[PDB]
DNA sequence: GGGACCTGAAAGCGAAAGGGAAA
DNA sequence: TTTCCCTTTCGCTTTCAGGT
């Protein structure tokens, strides 16, 4: 028995039909008759009414869709039952395989007798001086939410003998679109006259117009061989490039192909930058040279660029490189690419810390690798040394959430293949520069700074510094910074501000936010090149403002406030 | 019993997203699901509603399905103090025997409202998306969600509603996990209790008769007391930590500034204070002195006096856990109360060199001593993680799944704004 | 102008919180 | 004692791609 609609009010809503131009119209007639003659659709005497209309399908053929939006919102939604595309690449290499796409699935597909007659519609007439004739489905609507749930529910039935019956043949099925693969040509056959059974028996049509047996497949946007895959689309959107929308349209190419291809985020920086600014689709943006660079070395990677269908038995590895801008991951069998894993290129905190990134990243493709394969990974590539991992688990709380229950390796050996070779690497991957405790025997200098722009350092040598801001803690940057150009050598800071205290102790490593405060932006950038260009470490802490406590600390602290007053 | 159905804030249905889990933890969830099916306690979904499951393996070999049930129970309406015209526990004649049932001896299967079914659903994901993921939802309701106090009272009261009208001379009521019956005459309450026992059986309630306990009133209402108490805890700062100036300068900011708090004189931690005189460099030594010692025992005095005697008894109680150096550390609140404080036992702490793990560990063990107190879990656990990383630590961490099971409040990593708990927050704290 | 359901990515912006001065 | 100074973090809108 199939599945009824749930329906919050029975007040019937009337939509009325609209015109449509004879060619559209013919088409219209041309296939609403035919479901007529299959007893999909019936006269209709109900006071429901939605539009119905055409639109054009890759076959040529076209489609009858129903706009369905107001009766739409007084249907119960259905949960969702397939988040995302299945991988061909998870498909066992140099199987045979074929793939079928069922023939007006959702109209094979009936509905329960009560909710016919509120999927009524109008077909005008071929002639604007004769009258409309009136239907109803019978069968899901195309334009009906919860046609989707209902058509998986019943195509899922229809295979699952199937899938038990040959539990060692590759079975993907996405709403009609079906891949079948096993090991041998005698094995899928065997396969497909089990299927061919099943999906009759359900009323279901193999489209055989539309089959394929034969390489090269195409399947779900991808070209299959027996082991080679690519993107069906190999063209992005670059000639035109005037517009926000112009930009819009071509990073929206790009990102389809990312995965497969191996873009890098940091290979996009410049693309992806000129997407700021004015809101309006229509605002102008100017094609810069780096920008075009980024372009050619994207075409270069459509052409060279694929992912590779996998052993059945093997497991898969991991592969993170201290790339640019931020950590990027390969999921990998051995020497053949399955998949690219990405970092957003806009961040959530000020400083995000490189390691944080490594250990999201490991997490997030830990997870995807799960979902491909049904297991983590045996072994996860690192660019960090045995004492950076130790140090890691103890103190990274994100890198003991990301590792959490991981029972395979954990090692630094990259395959020494060229492959991976253009990849741009970073060396900020942890603090080097920024230490964790005080130094030994090493001059202490304390800071401050005033909404009057005033900022200072004292101790072992004084300066006041006349700085542009207005803020307390922009001043203070300022000091940090001329503190850790003047002494070339080992020191410990000491600051009252919580806010300069964590922003030059996460600098090193960090991706600085784009903020819609530029100034802001310049200051820490500023403050992570003076880092990065130290000869010698140094250590930040904080001081509790205000204490008035006896020793030395406190001493220095009320001298940089005074040399920051009036 | 025509099943009431629940009451919801919202009509709004909430979806959680599922995650992938390894083949092994899908087979689990599928047998585990089809199991449930036979015992007619779910049935296939279509609902709107999703909350995620996860599978834990005891060392048996067997699975145990939990499910995350925050999204649905934050849309639970709570009812007020229904049947408040009842008697208490103190108004019974101490001549009269007492049986004494213990809910979490029990085993419940309520069943649900047919509108009500929808909203506990939930989805066992395919490999690779190769297939639709499989759909279910309760008939009955899942164990966890007796955790709500509301539902799990309404629902006692409701199945004890005729034996108590009828039986007039027995008393008969639900105290804080405890189901009592009493009546003058010993052979006058076996009657009302084997009334009880059939009825409450109608309505799901299973009850373990090998584990029935019976004794008199003044027995009860005093072990009560001996069993529930809240444990007097000579807290103290930890010392052996504290070795160099930059150590202390930190610790004497956040005590001078929480001291008018304390309602300690400026001037009386001197000898402490003056601990900061001497070497400015931040690595040369400093030790306390007998007198420095004895001025942070007054603070240590101070934070020993805000924990309570006992319990208020309408409001329910919190865990805040920080994340202090070698091993975390609890506090049971009730609102703005500190009640008591919750370490893991110290030999095992070396056993666990993933931190996560001891936060897990010590959210469980301090749940028992939570129950322990007050009758339930505590309505919110407050944890040094970020929303996304308790999303990634249910992934992950199987110590985060046994130690956060079967639990509907929130977890959040909102702390107090009261200077005292502040203060508490930035200091290391142990129980010698 | 004209349907449904899913996935991923980008920037910008409004809501709410953290901290620590201000009422 | 709550009730505002900002600033930073989180969730959501609004574009683009793509799948049957
Ligand atoms: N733009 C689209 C494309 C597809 N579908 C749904 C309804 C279709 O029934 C099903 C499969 O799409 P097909 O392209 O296979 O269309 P048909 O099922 O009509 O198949 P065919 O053209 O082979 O008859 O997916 C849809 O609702 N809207
Ligand atoms: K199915
Ligand atoms: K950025
Ligand atoms: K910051
Ligand atoms: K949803
Ligand atoms: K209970
Ligand atoms: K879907
Ligand atoms: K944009
Ligand atoms: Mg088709
Ligand atoms: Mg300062
Ligand atoms: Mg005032």
């Amino acid at each position: 028995k199939p599945i009824p609609l749930t329906w919050k009010t029975e007040k019937p809503v009337w939509v009325n039909q609209w015109p449509l131009p004879k060619q559209k119209l013919e088409a219209l007639h041309l296939l609403a008759n035919e479901q007529l003659e299959k007893g999909h659709i019936e006269p209709s005497f109900s006071p429901w009414n939605s539009p119905v209309f055409v639109i054009q399908k890759k076959s040529g053929k076209w489609r009858m869709l129903t706009d369905l939006r107001a009766v739409n919102a007084l249907i119960q939604p259905m949960g969702p039952l397939q988040p995302g595309l299945p991988s061909p690449a998870m498909i066992p290499k140099d199987w045979p395989l074929i793939i079928i796409d069922l023939k007006d699935c959702f109209f094979t597909i009936p509905l329960a007798e009560q909710d016919c007659e509120k999927f009524a519609f109008t077909i005008p007439a071929i002639n604007n001086k004769e009258p409309a004739t009136r239907f109803q489905w019978k069968v899901l609507p195309q334009g009906m939410l919860n046609s989707p749930t209902i058509c998986q529910t019943f195509v899922g039935r229809a295979l699952q003998p199937v899938r038990e019956k040959f539990s060692d043949c590759y079975i993907i099925h996405y709403i009609d679109d079906i891949l079948c693969a096993a090991e041998t040509k005698d094995k899928l056959i065997d396969c497909y006259t089990f299927l061919q059974a099943e999906v009759a028996n359900a009323g279901l049509a193999i489209a055989s117009d539309k089959i394929q047996t034969s390489t090269p497949f195409h399947y779900l946007g991808m070209q299959i061989e027996n082991r080679k895959i690519k993107p069906q689309k190999i063209e992005i959107r670059k000639d035109t490039l005037k517009t926000l929308n112009d930009f819009q349209k071509l990073l929206g190419d790009i990102n389809w192909i990312r995965p497969t291809l191996g873009i890098p985020t940091y290979a996009m920086s410049n693309l992806f930058s000129i997407l700021r600014g004015d809101s309006d689709l229509n605002s102008k943006r100017i094609l810069t040279p780096e920008a075009t660079k980024e372009i050619k070395l994207v075409e270069e990677k459509i052409q060279s660029a694929q992912i590779n269908r996998i052993g059945p038995l093997a497991p898969l590895q991991l592969l993170i490189f201290a790339t640019a801008h931020s950590p990027t991951g390969i999921i990998i069998q051995n020497t053949d690419l399955v998949e690219w894993s990405f970092l957003p290129h806009s961040t959530v905190k000020t400083f995000t810390l490189y390691l944080d990134q490594i250990a999201t990243l490991i997490g997030q493709t830990r997870l995807r690798i799960t979902k491909l394969c049904g297991n983590d990974p045996d072994k996860i590539v690192v660019p960090l040394t045995k004492e950076q991992v130790r140090q890691a688990f103890i103190n990274s709380g994100a890198w003991q959430i990301g590792l959490a229950n991981f029972v395979g390796i954990i090692d630094n050996h990259y395959p020494k293949t060229k492959i991976f070779q253009f990849l741009k690497l970073t060396t900020w991957i942890l603090p080097k520069i920024t230490r964790c405790e005080p130094l030994e025997n090493a001059l202490t200098v304390f800071t401050d700074g005033s909404s009057n722009g005033k900022a200072a350092y004292t101790g072992p040598k004084e300066r006041v510094i006349k700085t542009p801001y207005q803020s307390a803690q922009r001043a203070e940057l300022v000091a940090v910074i001329t503190v850790l150009q003047d002494f070339d050598q080992p020191i410990n800071i000491i600051s009252d501000s919580a806010y300069v205290v964590q922003a030059t102790r996460d600098v090193e490593t960090a991706l600085i936010k784009y903020s819609m405060d530029d100034q802001l932006n310049q200051l820490f950038n500023l403050l992570q090149q003076t880092v990065r260009k130290r000869n010698f470490p140094f250590y930040i802490t904080h001081i509790r403002a205000h204490t008035n406590l006896p020793g030395p600390l406190t001493k220095a602290n009320e001298q940089a406030d005074l040399l920051v007053s009036s | 019993p025509k099943p009431i159905p629940l009451t919801w804030k919202t009509e709004k249905p909430v979806w959680v997203n599922q995650w992938p889990l390894p083949k092994q933890k899908l087979e689990a969830l599928h047998l585990l699901a089809n199991e449930q099916l036979e015992k007619g306690h779910i049935e296939p979904s279509f609902s709107p509603w999703n909350s995620p499951v996860f599978v834990i393996q005891k060392k048996s070999g067997k699975w145990r399905m939990l499910t995350d049930l925050r999204a649905v129970n934050a849309l639970i309406q709570p009812m007020g103090p229904l049947q408040p015209g009842l008697p208490s526990p103190a108004m019974i004649p101490k001549d009269w025997p007492l049986i004494i049932i213990d809910l979490k001896d029990c085993f419940f299967t309520i069943p649900l409202a047919e509108q009500d079914c929808e909203k506990f659903a939930f989805t066992i994901p395919a490999i690779n998306n190769k297939e639709p993921a499989t759909r279910f939802q309760w008939k009955v309701l899942p164990q966890g969600m007796l955790n709500s106090p509301t539902i799990c009272q309404t629902f006692v009261g409701r199945a004890l509603q005729p034996v108590r009208e009828k039986f007039s001379d027995c008393y008969i009521i639900h105290y804080i996990d405890d189901i009592l019956c009493a009546a003058e005459t010993k052979d006058k309450l076996i009657d009302c209790y084997t009334f009880l026992q059939a009825e409450v059986a109608n309505a799901g309630l299973a009850i373990a008769s090998d584990k029935i306990q019976t004794s008199t009133p003044f027995h009860y209402l005093g072990m009560q007391i001996e069993n529930r108490k809240i444990k007097p805890q000579k807290i103290e700062i930890r010392k052996d930590t504290l070795k160099t100036l930059n150590d202390f300068q930190k610790l004497l900011g956040d005590i001078n500034w929480i001291r008018p708090t304390l309602g300690i004189p400026t001037y009386a931690m001197s000898n402490l204070f003056s601990i900061l005189r001497g070497d400015s460099d931040l690595n040369s030594k400093r030790i306390l002195t007998p007198e420095a010692t004895k001025e942070i025992k007054l603070v240590e005095e101070k934070i020993q006096s805000a924990q309570i005697n006992r319990i208020g008894p309408l409001a329910p109680l919190q865990l805040l856990i920080f994340a202090t150096a070698h091993s975390p550390t609890g506090i049971i609140i009730q609102n703005t109360d500190l009640v008591e404080w919750s370490f893991l036992p110290h030999s095992t702490v070396k056993t666990f060199t993933l931190y996560l793990d001891q936060i897990a560990t010590l959210i469980g063990q301090t749940r028992l001593r939570i129950t322990k107190l007050c009758g339930n879990d505590p309505d919110k656990i407050v944890v040094p993680l970020t929303k996304e990383q308790v999303r990634q630590a249910f992934i992950n961490s199987g110590a985060w799944q046994i130690g956060l099971a079967n639990f509907v409040g929130i977890i959040d990593n909102h702390y107090p704004k009261t200077k005292i708990f502040q203060f508490l927050k930035l200091t290391t704290w142990i129980l010698p």
